[PDB]
């Protein structure tokens, strides 16, 4: 099973979940940043609070694309992580089998 | 039609209207309705010339002052020859002065029977007003 305990069935792993949702792959972003006013932004945020994340996600993408300073800051922050060396360590006082698994 | 033949008769008596309207019979016998209609139409046209810039043209109601002005101008128009010192000419000049005062915004067009006249939207116009960032966002 997974960490959360939900039962795991290997049958469903052969195909992606979204494969049976061919409608999603054909969509295009609506670009809600164009012609954006403070009232529109407030409505977008409030609607996102209620479960309509599509408009918020598209607005965030436009915001990332259209602001050079914000984009540079975010890119620098992410590249900071991307350059870190990483390793996999066994648990506290692990045994030989655990060390081999790690 | 701010005034009618009845208004002219009431203001100037039927005898005077007959005398200044009957041009073919001497002495006069009847009032010529066509001549009176043309005189009233001319008075209305002059009044509209004076009032076009502040009110709608096809007024649905006739203010009383407008009735008096129209009657005076119509009577002045029924005279083929009108000299400067004729008192009717002086009355017409006073009424024209009243009209000019109304046009220049010094006098207001009074009540018709109980309600106000209908001013034009000349003063209403403003650009539109751009005040984003002030809509309780």
């Amino acid at each position: 099973v997974d960490v959360y305990g939900n039962p795991i069935r290997t049958q469903q792993l052969r195909e992606p979940q979204t494969s049976r949702l061919a409608g999603l792959a054909k969509e295009f972003a609506q670009h809600p940043a164009k012609g954006l006013t403070p009232a529109k932004l407030a409505r977008i945020l409030v609607e996102a609070e209620q479960g309509n994340l599509q408009a918020q996600a598209e607005l965030f993408m436009d915001m990332e694309e259209r602001d050079a300073h914000l984009f540079a800051e975010m890119s620098k922050r992410k590249r900071a992580i991307l350059g870190l060396d990483w390793a996999v360590e066994p648990p506290r006082n692990a045994s030989a089998a655990e060390k081999a698994d790690a | 039609s701010y005034c009618t033949l009845a208004d002219l008769i009431e203001q100037y008596s039927e005898q005077k209207i007959r005398e200044v309207s009957d041009r073919v019979n001497k002495p006069a016998t009847t009032i010529d309705t066509v001549i009176v209609d043309r005189a009233i139409a001319d008075a209305d046209s002059e009044i509209d010339l004076h009032l076009h810039g502040r009110y709608q043209l096809p007024l649905a109601s006739v203010p009383t002052a407008l009735k008096r002005i129209a009657c005076g101008l119509a009577y002045a128009n029924l005279h083929i020859v009108l000299k400067e010192e004729n008192p009717v000419y002086k009355t017409a000049e006073h009424l024209r002065k009243l009209l000019s005062g109304i046009a220049n915004g010094k006098l207001s067009l009074a009540l018709d029977a109980d309600g106000k006249p209908a001013p034009v939207a000349n003063t209403v116009q403003i650009s539109e007003g751009r005040n984003d960032w002030g809509a309780d966002w």
